C-alpha cells in the first residue's frame, strides 16, 4: 500500500474484498472500485483493467482477469472471482494483483501492482489475516499501488 | 527396489535403488502427460483454422454488408 | 570377470547423462510454458478486440432493424 | 542369475521417447504462434470493419427516413 | 602396497556419494518438471476454455447478421 514509492508517483488506490471459508476450502475475492490511477498515454485516455494471479511460494499457478473500463482513471468493476484452496494449502500461497492500461499496439506496462500473502507487512498482511480468520467477510479494503520492481525487492 | 545391479548392501546404495525407481516412474508418467497435451494442442491449433475462417467469412460479410449500405446513399 | 569399481563408475557415468537427458526436457518445458503463456497475453487483445467488435454488431443490426420498418 | 541392469537402460529410453515428442510438441507450439499472429490482423479488420458498419446504418437510417417521407 | 585395494574403496566412496548428490537432485528436478508440466496442461485447457467464448461471439455476429442480410437483400427497392 501508500507506504510505497508509489504514493510518490501517484499511481493510485484500490478497493477490493477478500473472504474465504476455512471448513469448506472455497475462497472468493471481489474487486471493487479504484480511484485517481496514472494516466499512462500521454495524449489519449486510459483504458483500465486488472489481472489476477494465484502462486505458491511466489509459485505461479493460474490468472483471471476483470473486464475493461473505458475511458477513465476512476474505474467501478464490483467483479467476483472463487477458487478452492485446502486448510493446510492456505498457509502456503500468495495473490498478485496487476493493474495494465488498453493500448492495441502491445507490449503494455503496468500500472503498478500489489500483492496479499504471506512475505508481507501493513495493510497487505491484515486483509490476508482477515480473511482467513472470518467466514464469508463482507468487508473491504484499500491498497495503494506500487512500481514493478519495489514488489520484487519486498517479496523476496 | 530391485532397478539396478547392487554391488553392495550399503544404506547409501538402497536410497540409490529406490531414488532411481521413483524418477522412472516421475518419466513414464511425463511420456503419457506428453501424449495427452500433443493431442489436446493439436486438436486446439485446428480450432483456429475453424475459428479464422468464420472471422474472416464475417469480417468480408459485414465489407459486403458496409459497401452495399454506402451504396444506397446519395 | 565383473568388477565392483568398473560398475560402480560407469554406473555414476550412465546416472549423470540421465540427469542431463532430463534437464533437456525440463528447459524445453520452461521455454514452452513461457510462450504458452505469453500467447496467452496476446489472445486478451484478440479476445476485447472481437468482444468491441460484438458490441458494434449488437448496436448496429438494431438500428438496421429499425431503419428498414419506415419502408412501407 | 545375478540381477541386471535393463530397468536403468529402459529409464533413459523413457526420457529419449518423450523428447522426440516434446521436439514435435514445441514445432506445434510455433504453428499456433503463426495462425496467432494471423488471427489478430483479423480481429482488428473485424473492428475497425464493425465501427465502419454501425456509421453506415445511422446514416442509412437517416436516408431511409428521408425517402418515405 | 597401496593400489591392491585401499584407493579403489576410497574412490568408490566419492563416485557414490556424487551419486546420491546427483539422484536426489535428479528426483527433484524430475518432481518440479511435473509441477511445470501439470500447470502447463491445466494452462492448456483453460485456453481452451477462452476459445470457445470466442465461438460463442463469432456464433452471435452470424446469428444477427444473418437477420441482417435479409433485411439487407429486402432494403434496396
Amino acid at each position: 500500500s501508500g507506504g510505497g514509492g508509489g504514493i510518490l508517483e501517484k499511481l493510485g488506490d484500490i478497493c477490493f474484498s477478500l473472504r474465504y471459508v476455512p471448513t469448506a476450502g472455497k475462497l472468493t475475492v471481489v474487486i471493487l472500485e479504484a480511484k485517481n490511477l496514472k494516466k499512462m498515454d500521454v495524449g489519449g485516455l486510459s483504458d483500465p483493467y486488472v489481472k489476477i494471479h494465484l502462486m505458491q511460494n511466489g509459485k505461479r499457478l493460474k490468472k483471471k482477469k476483470t473486464t475493461i473500463k473505458k475511458n477513465t482513471l476512476n474505474p467501478y468493476y464490483n467483479e467476483s472471482f472463487s477458487f478452492e484452496v485446502p486448510f493446510e494449502q492456505i498457509q502456503k500461497v500468495q495473490v498478485v494483483v496487476t493493474v495494465l492500461d488498453y493500448d492495441k499496439i502491445g507490449k503494455n506496462d503496468a500500472i503498478g501492482k500489489v500483492f496479499v500473502g504471506y512475505n508481507s507487512t501493513g495493510a497487505e498482511l491484515r486483509h490476508w489475516s482477515d480473511m482467513l480468520a472470518n467466514p464469508r467477510r463482507p468487508i473491504a479494503q484499500w491498497h495503494t499501488l506500487q512500481v514493478e520492481e519495489e514488489v520484487d525487492a519486498m517479496l523476496a | 527396489g530391485g532397478f539396478i545391479r547392487r554391488v553392495t548392501n550399503d544404506a547409501r546404495e538402497n536410497e540409490m535403488d529406490e531414488n532411481l525407481e521413483q524418477v522412472s516412474g516421475i518419466i513414464g508418467n511425463l511420456r503419457h502427460m506428453a501424449l495427452d497435451m500433443g493431442n489436446e494442442i493439436d486438436t486446439q491449433n485446428r480450432q483456429i483454422d475453424r475459428i479464422m475462417e468464420k472471422a474472416d467469412s464475417n469480417k468480408t460479410r459485414i465489407d459486403e454488408a458496409n459497401q452495399r449500405a454506402t451504396k444506397m446513399l446519395g | 570377470s565383473k568388477q565392483a569399481l568398473s560398475e560402480i563408475e560407469t554406473r555414476h557415468s550412465e546416472i549423470i547423462k540421465l540427469e542431463n537427458s532430463i534437464r533437456e526436457l525440463h528447459d524445453m518445458f520452461m521455454d514452452m510454458a513461457m510462450l504458452v503463456e505469453s500467447q496467452g497475453e496476446m489472445i486478451d487483445r484478440i479476445e476485447y478486440n472481437v468482444e468491441h467488435a460484438v458490441d458494434y454488431v449488437e448496436r448496429a443490426v438494431s438500428d438496421t432493424k429499425k431503419a428498414v420498418k419506415y419502408q412501407s | 542369475n545375478l540381477t541386471s541392469n535393463r530397468r536403468l537402460q529402459q529409464t533413459q529410453a523413457q526420457v529419449d521417447e518423450v523428447v522426440d515428442i516434446m521436439r514435435v510438441n514445441v514445432d506445434k507450439v510455433l504453428e499456433r504462434d503463426q495462425k496467432l499472429s494471423e488471427l489478430d490482423d483479423r480481429a482488428d479488420a473485424l473492428q475497425a470493419g464493425a465501427s465502419q458498419f454501425e456509421t453506415s446504418a445511422a446514416k442509412l437510417k437517416r436516408k431511409y427516413w428521408w425517402k418515405n417521407l | 602396497m597401496r593400489n591392491e585395494l585401499e584407493e579403489m574403496q576410497r574412490r568408490a566412496d566419492q563416485l557414490a556419494d556424487e551419486s546420491l548428490e546427483s539422484t536426489r537432485r535428479m528426483l527433484q528436478l524430475v518432481e518440479e518438471s511435473k509441477d511445470a508440466g501439470i500447470r502447463t496442461l491445466v494452462m492448456l485447457d483453460e485456453q481452451g476454455e477462452q476459445l470457445d467464448r470466442v465461438e460463442e461471439g463469432m456464433n452471435h455476429i452470424n446469428q444477427d447478421m444473418k437477420e441482417a442480410e435479409k433485411n439487407l437483400k429486402d432494403l434496396g427497392k
